[PDB]
């Protein structure tokens, strides 16, 4: 919704940053729709293309998840959150997608 | 200028040779 | 006693200001350009300014003698000090028309067993002895130890 | 290693041709012309001084700011080649090295960067070996850059002749009268007061 | 050149435009102003009275300030293709 | 392309447009205004009156929001250019 | 590439033009004054520079 | 925030909007950093280098974490690892080498 | 100053004003992590940036000067140095950390010669 | 003082008058910095940076003059010669630190 | 120096400019020279070398000062120098050897 | 005279009189110092900056003037003539110190 | 009994602040910059803070005993701790004028068996005795147990 | 100018050489 907020253009740039944030904030909601995840933060890195060369680099995310008090994510959770957030992200290899708890263990 | 830096160079080497020959001479 | 006379207001301001900052009793001789001090502190205060940068033959014999002399007894209130002796060599009235003279100082000292100058207390014998001679640059002020070791650089 | 004479005479017919480049791309004719003609166009006056003048005008600024370049290049490469002291591989290798000077003199170094990193050129040490392939469209564009330069700031003393006669005419309530007609004579008697043509001209050289 | 230089010449350019201007427009403005006040207050209801005087009142301008308009310009331009060789950069 | 790629690009620019014309024409009709109410206030009949205020009006206005304008015109023709490659598709 | 090129000089076209008739002074032509801003447009921008970059960056 | 983004003027430029893209991203990922157990502060500085031109192989930017822990709170090391992955995403192209994390005490507990 | 600084923005703003406001901020943010670190009283960061240049026997490096003071005694350890030399090299695009100098309150050279 | 100086509202100035400001800004804050260390009383920075070219044509290099008003007595160290000229040079873009010139007082050469 | 500099005048020149900035270098320079210990006032003169015409020569600038001196302050061999280092670091390409210095009495310490 | 001469200027200016105006400054300024000087009382300056032409093949290296009044027998040093040059030399462009001429209130030139 | 004396305003603050929370009685010595602290737990404070990272030859030698003494005992409170002797060696007032000096601590601890310390424990140790003295740095404390094995990297 | 600079620099190695001498032949 923080995009339609009745504001007069500003910016392709300005209109850019916004899709990134609109979209990192409904990947965090469906992460803490998961029942073990009581909050999560998805940071995506969409990449910046060269100048004279041809080079499509692949973009990145990290997701920080905090679990219910306690409970963990099963493997096959530390699988379905990587399918997701790689398929909201235009191009996103999974090998890109980092995820970690409150405690600063990377579950993937 | 540069001859000075030189001639500076010349007594610390000088200073320091000394300073080791008394240091073992005196004891 | 007179820690300095003649001092311009600027130098006479700048030795008061020291002075109070040191918590030490002064009276500035009136009009007499002069700043009389407690007697006992006489020569430290005079070498302790000096470090901040503050500030007939006969008779000129004698005057060169007594200057000398004086200069010595302060230097010689520095802990290393054991001994000093300062010798001015301002040449006669330039007899040569065309030639310019200028005047310079010797200053031997005698240290301690063991001790030696820092460089504060060098550059504070150089200033001085510069401070206490009409047209006496720092650099023709050498200082030297009983040993003929050169001081000033 | 020095070339027979029938290849050195073929060189040399095929360079004498490729001289209409050389003028335009490496020497200072491409901004004077520039200049020249934007000043055409800022007196009013779309074809006052004929094209040929113009160009003749041209040709002997571009051939007197060039002499000191020319005469290096006899001294040092074309002298020697002459008295056949030197090949003429060699000779013309020699006689690049004043012109390239002289362009570099001249040139902007952000052109010159984008020209490198486009071509892939690896990293180059000082002004002293940089290919005439990347020297050439960057002296270019550099003087393209400068000529506008020079055209749009001379345009400014017309625009104010211009603004304060339209201005003059319409307080006076005058609200048909054109002002082109009565600035042409004035923009003519402002160029002629200030010796206009040898003050740009001598501007222009100084630039150089 | 940085987009400042540029407006500072067009600065000192529009500053050189206005006291060329001012001469003639201040006293052609005064001219109509004061015709126009005489006429509303007497009622004498006719705009292109204005215009006759105006011309003269400038003329007069020019003949008494042409000169001044004449050379200040010059002692502009005369700097400015001048300053050619040393704002390119 | 497309319209849409054409008509947002070209609303974006009589936008830029717009930005840079408007404290000009919003003082010179101000002006013109204030001057033809005082006018008629007074009933002065005189057509000539305006123009010497708009004149001073627009070139106090251009040389206090100079910069402005123009550093804002040069960052859109600057992203302009460096967007055209992606504009082709 | 070329028609969005041409953008620009015809805001500033537009814009002086507009300036010019709506002040009063409608018998001036635009273009003569317009000519020497889009040259100040032109050597502000970089446009010969950020042209040909734009022209290598477009393959 | 993201908010200093959304309250701003329309007389901005380019380089403000960059900077302020910059800024926020700065908040953001000391905001989640902190948001982890051990830490209860966090400061993030970026290094984006501009455009290139005047380079040739281009170069990749740098950032620097400092974070303040918890009385005795120590991070460990697959705490450092994620704090290093986290920032290193966050940011296009930066290369986990060039992030450096410090503690309140100036201990370096990357390399 | 800082953020802070870059917020009453006046239209007239140069290119060139707005990098060296971009730098007076990035030096305040700096020094203010800097006296952040445990040891240091108050810091004080100057930045030299230089835009670039195509030679590389003309091309020098940017360069950055840190001055700290410390509380009474808080001598700053070696491993402190070595952070605040990461630091400040990373907050500046492509600052080699042998660029960064730090100094002391009494004129000791911290880093390296 | 430098900084507070070149934000002084102002509208008539000049590309010149902006890099004029910002060098004396430079300045003033280095002559601040030098006198924020113990022994030094008052210090004074003087710049001279060449006007530089878009061409290519002679790079150069800048220069800077310190002076130092030290503390009565408060003899810097050798250490204290050194990192002043380490932080003037890199506050310059490109001041090789060989010309520095750090004085004292007196007119002693500290370099 | 810079108070001359921001004295609220309209903008008049660039050579109007140049002159202001060389007046105010010359003013700081004498400033910090009196700054110095032995120095009662000092007097600054900078002459910037003139571009010429058709020649791409360089010239370099010169300078003259001009010290008073406190009753008897005579300047060290150090302090003559260390106001070389100074007035040449102040003026863009400025030689050393082209630093004057003269005293109150018309000697040149230089 | 004075670089006060400058400050106070009509908007009516022609480079001519910018010019002619900084001469006159440099002069004052230069006669100032001078007078400065122990044995001077009072010193008078005048410059010939020659004005750039290419009608010439060379411009002749500026030359300076400099008449002085000394204080009753305040004879100047022959190192006071030197410094003199020196100064008046380097505060002109291109000024060869052999184009200054030093002269006394009796009118014996101190230089060569 | 002072659990600090002669701290800064700031840490004076922090560590009121961290005894406030921890529910300890604690009397800020008037002008005296020390804090004096239930006498039982002086100690285990001492500790607790530095995990937090809070905040004459005779004489000095006494001094430094004393001193050495008294870290030993501060760290002999931790548990796994059996024994610690505490080595300060400062340098006498550098005598070279060139060469710079700076203070240094040997720190030995005996475990009791089967137990070790942690890297909090032992980043406390360091920190106590980094502070205790003037001048040194942590990186100059090293830590080993009575088997030789160093404990500070 | 540069021949005093030489005669400085020949002046001060004489002293120095002179002085080194003087410290061997005191004791």
């Amino acid at each position: 919704e923080l995009l339609d907020q009745e504001k007069f253009g500003i910016s392709q740039f300005s209109e850019q940053v916004n899709y990134q944030r609109a979209l990192e904030g409904e990947l965090a909601r469906t992460i803490e729709t998961l029942g073990p995840v009581k909050s999560a933060r998805v940071h995506l890195a969409m990449p910046k293309p060269s100048l004279f060369v041809r080079e499509q680099k692949s973009p990145s995310a990290s997701v920080t998840v905090t679990l219910e008090p306690g409970r963990a994510l099963d493997e096959g959770q530390i699988s379905a959150v990587v399918h997701l957030v790689s398929s909201a992200v235009a191009g996103l290899p999974p090998g890109n997608v980092t995820l970690v708890d409150q405690s600063g263990h990377l579950l993937t | 200028d540069l001859n000075d830096a030189q001639l500076k160079f010349a007594n610390d080497v000088e200073s320091r040779i000394q300073r080791r020959i008394e240091a073992i001479l005196s004891p | 006693r007179t820690l300095f006379s003649n001092l311009s207001d600027q130098d006479g301001g700048a030795i008061v200001a020291q002075l109070t900052q040191m918590n030490i009793p002064y009276r500035f001789a009136n009009g007499s350009g002069a700043i009389e001090v407690p007697a006992d502190k006489v020569h430290e205060l005079r070498l302790r300014l000096a470090q901040q940068g503050l500030p007939q033959f006969s008779e000129q014999v004698n005057y060169q003698r007594a200057l000398e002399g004086e200069l010595a007894r302060t230097i010689e209130t520095l802990g290393p000090v054991k001994s000093a002796r300062v010798h001015l060599a301002m040449p006669k009235p330039s007899l040569f028309v065309r030639e310019q003279k200028s005047p310079s100082a010797s200053v031997t000292v005698t240290l301690e067993p063991g001790r030696a100058l820092d460089e504060g207390q060098i550059s504070a014998v150089v200033h001085l002895v510069s401070s206490a001679v009409a047209g006496l640059p720092p650099g023709n002020v050498t200082l030297v130890d009983q040993s003929g070791h050169l001081l000033t650089q | 290693q020095s070339w027979s004479l029938s290849v050195q005479t073929l060189v040399f017919i095929t360079s004498l041709t490729f001289l209409p480049a050389i003028l335009l791309m490496m020497t200072s004719f491409t901004r004077i012309i520039i200049v020249f003609g934007l000043l055409r166009n800022a007196l009013g006056t779309p074809s006052a001084p004929p094209n040929q003048v113009l160009l003749g005008l041209a040709l002997f600024l571009t051939f007197f700011i060039m002499s000191p370049v020319i005469d290096k290049i006899y001294v040092d490469a074309y002298q020697p080649f002459s008295e056949q002291k030197i090949s003429m591989q060699e000779a013309l290798d020699k006689g690049a090295q004043p012109l390239r000077a002289f362009m570099l003199r001249q040139t902007r170094e952000a052109d010159l960067a984008l020209f490198a990193r486009l071509a892939n050129s690896g990293p180059l040490q000082g002004p002293e070996a940089v290919p005439m392939r990347i020297l050439l469209p960057a002296y270019v564009t550099s003087e393209l850059k400068t000529a506008f330069q020079i055209g749009f700031t001379i345009f400014i003393p017309f625009l104010i002749i211009d603004l304060v006669i339209a201005s003059v005419l319409m307080a006076l309530g005058m609200m048909m009268v054109p002002p082109a007609t009565i600035a042409l004579p004035f923009k003519l008697m402002l160029f002629v007061l200030v010796d206009g043509w040898q003050l740009l001209m001598g501007s222009l050289a100084q630039s150089f | 050149m940085t987009p400042e230089s540029v407006m500072m010449m067009g600065t000192e350019a529009m500053k050189v435009a206005l006291a060329l201007a001012a001469p003639l427009l201040l006293v052609a403005l005064i001219t109509g102003l004061i015709i126009s006040i005489l006429q509303a207050a007497t009622q004498i209801n006719e705009m292109t009275l204005s215009f006759i005087p105006k011309i003269v009142a400038v003329f007069i301008a020019i003949i008494v300030a042409g000169p001044w308009m004449l050379n200040l310009l010059l002692d502009y331009v005369r700097t400015l293709f001048s300053n050619l060789p040393y704002i390119i950069g």
